[PDB]
C-alpha cells in the first residue's frame, strides 16, 4: 500500500546488501546487480518518438509504450525490499513492525527445525558465507 | 496553440499540465496520467504517484508488538462456466 | 478446497492477513467466497536482547521474545502482548555467556526454590 | 506473495533445499528471483533404537 525509505545507514550485524540495495550515485538509482540485468539483455523497441528494420513499420504497425516507466518500478523493487529486510514478513499481513535482523534470521532458522542456538553462536561464519555467495 | 504538452507518447492537446501528485483515473501512458478537476473544470495531465510515503526506525534493538487486533471480512469473485452453446 | 475445508498458512491465498475462516455462495455462472481473517492492531515499542546470561550460562526463549519497558524484563508472545515472569519452565539453556552478542545479565526465577 | 512475504514450507518451490528468505529484481519485460536455501553437509554414521 505504501512505499518505505531505505534506513539511513547499512549495517545489519555483519549482513552486507551494497550488491542489492538503491545506488544513489548511478544516474539511473539502480543496484548493480539490476544494472548488468539492464546492460545484458538487448532490447529493439520502447515506442520512443522515432524519427532500420523499425522504421519500414510505416504501414500501420506500431508499438505502444508500457504505462509503466521503468523506473518506477525499481522504485516498488527498493520498497518490498526494505519493508522485508527491516520488519521481517509482518508488513504482508498489517501495519509494519520494525525489529532486529539477527533476530528475524533466528526465527527463519527456527522456522525448518533448527534451534536458534545455532545462529546466535554461528553469526560470524553465517554473514561471511552469506557475502559470498552475493558476491 | 494553447494548452500543448509534449510527452513520452506524443503530444498532448486540450490540457494542462500539474506539478501536483495524485492517483490516476485515466491511464495516458509512460507515467502520465489525466483526470477532471477543478482548479473549476478542466482537464489536467500529470505524473501518477505510487503511493503515500512511509518509513521505519529500524534500530539495533527495537522491536514493535501490537496490543489489539481486529477480525476483517472481504469478498472474493470467481467465474466457474460459461453459457453452453450449440450450432 | 484449501480454504473452505481447512485452514491455509499460504500467505494472501485464503483473504488479505492471516486466514481464519471462509464461506461460499453461488453466484450465476460463478462463486463468491467470504474471507474471515485476523489483522493486528495500534502497537508499541520496545527493547530487547536476544538472549539472557543468569549464571555464566546464556538463556532463550522457548516460545516468543524478551521485551522490556523500562525497568524489568519479560517474555511474550509474537501477535498479541502479554507479559509474564521469566522462569525456567519458558527458557532452555544452551551455551556459555561468553559468544553471543547483546546478551544481557538479569537474573531468572527458579519455581522449585521456594518450596 | 509466498516466497518473498513469509516463508514457505512447499518443498522444491522457493529454492533449491530448505528455503529462508527470496529478494526480487526487475529485468526489462521480466523479474528475477534470489532464493536464499539452507543445505546440510558432511554427515556421521549413528546406532539408533
Ligand atoms: C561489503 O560492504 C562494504 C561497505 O560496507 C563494501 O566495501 C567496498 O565496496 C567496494 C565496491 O566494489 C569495493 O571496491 C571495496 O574494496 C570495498 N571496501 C571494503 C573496505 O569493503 C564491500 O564491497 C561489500 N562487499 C561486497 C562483496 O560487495
Ligand atoms: C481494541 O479495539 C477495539 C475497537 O473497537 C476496542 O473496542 C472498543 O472499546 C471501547 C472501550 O470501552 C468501547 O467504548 C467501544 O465501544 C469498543 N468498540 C467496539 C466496536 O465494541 C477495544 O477496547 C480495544 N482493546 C482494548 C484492550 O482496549
Ligand atoms: C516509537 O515508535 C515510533 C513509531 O511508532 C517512533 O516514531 C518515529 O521515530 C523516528 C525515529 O527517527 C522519527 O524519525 C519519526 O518522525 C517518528 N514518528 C513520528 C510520527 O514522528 C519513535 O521514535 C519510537 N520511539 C519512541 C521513544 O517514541
Ligand atoms: C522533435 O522536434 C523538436 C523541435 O525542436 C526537436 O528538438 C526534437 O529533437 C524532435 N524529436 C524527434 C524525436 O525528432
Ligand atoms: C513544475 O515543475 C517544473 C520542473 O519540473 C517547473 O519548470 C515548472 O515551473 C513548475 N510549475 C508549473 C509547471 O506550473
Ligand atoms: C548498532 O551497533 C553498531 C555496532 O558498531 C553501531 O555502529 C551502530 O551505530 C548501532 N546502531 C544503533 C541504531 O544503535
Ligand atoms: C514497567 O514494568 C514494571 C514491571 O512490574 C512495572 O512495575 C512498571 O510500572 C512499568 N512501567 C515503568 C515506567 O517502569
Ligand atoms: C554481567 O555481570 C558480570 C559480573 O557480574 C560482568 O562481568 C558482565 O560484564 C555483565 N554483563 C554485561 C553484558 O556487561
Amino acid at each position: 500500500k505504501q512505499i518505505y525509505k531505505t534506513p539511513p545507514i547499512k549495517y545489519f550485524g555483519g549482513f552486507n546488501f551494497s550488491q542489492i540495495l538503491p545506488d544513489p550515485s548511478k544516474p539511473s538509482k539502480r543496484s548493480p546487480i539490476e544494472d548488468l540485468l539492464f546492460n545484458k539483455v538487448t532490447l529493439a523497441d520502447a515506442g520512443f518518438i522515432k524519427q532500420l528494420i523499425c522504421a519500414q513499420k510505416f504501414n500501420g504497425l506500431t508499438v505502444l509504450p508500457p504505462l509503466l516507466t521503468d523506473e518506477m518500478i525499481a522504485q516498488y523493487t527498493s520498497a518490498l525490499l526494505a519493508g522485508t529486510i527491516t520488519s521481517g514478513w509482518t508488513f504482508g499481513a498489517g501495519p509494519a513492525l520494525q525489529i532486529p535482523f539477527p533476530m528475524q534470521m533466528a526465527y527463519r532458522f527456527n522456522g525448518i527445525g533448527v534451534t536458534q542456538n545455532v545462529l546466535y553462536e554461528n553469526q560470524k561464519l553465517i554473514a561471511n558465507q552469506f557475502n559470498s555467495a552475493i558476491g | 496553440g494553447s494548452n500543448v504538452f509534449q510527452t513520452r507518447a506524443g503530444c498532448l492537446i486540450g490540457a494542462e499540465y500539474v506539478n501536483n501528485s495524485y492517483e490516476c483515473d485515466i491511464p495516458i501512458g509512460a507515467g502520465i496520467c489525466a483526470s477532471y478537476q477543478t482548479q473549476s473544470q478542466s482537464i489536467i495531465a500529470y505524473t501518477m504517484s505510487l503511493g503515500a510515503e512511509n518509513s521505519v526506525a529500524y534500530s539495533n534493538n527495537s522491536i514493535a508488538i501490537p496490543t489489539n487486533f481486529t477480525i476483517s471480512v472481504t469478498t472474493e469473485i470467481l467465474p466457474v462456466s460459461m453459457t453452453k452453446t450449440s450450432v | 478446497s484449501e480454504c473452505v475445508l481447512g485452514q491455509s498458512k499460504r500467505v494472501d491465498f485464503c483473504g488479505k492477513g492471516y486466514h481464519l475462516m471462509s464461506f461460499p455462495q453461488s453466484a450465476p455462472h460463478g462463486v463468491v467466497f467470504l474471507h474471515v481473517t485476523y489483522v493486528p492492531a495500534q502497537e508499541k515499542n520496545f527493547t530487547t536482547a536476544p538472549a539472557i546470561c543468569h549464571d555464566g550460562k546464556a538463556h532463550f526463549p522457548r516460545e516468543g521474545v524478551f521485551v522490556s519497558n523500562g525497568t524489568h524484563w519479560f517474555v511474550t508472545q509474537r501477535n498479541f502482548y502479554e507479559p509474564q515472569i521469566i522462569t525456567t519452565d519458558n527458557t532452555f539453556v544452551s551455551g556459555n555467556c561468553d559468544v553471543v552478542i547483546g546478551i544481557v545479565n538479569n537474573t531468572v526465577y527458579d519455581p522449585l526454590q521456594p518450596e
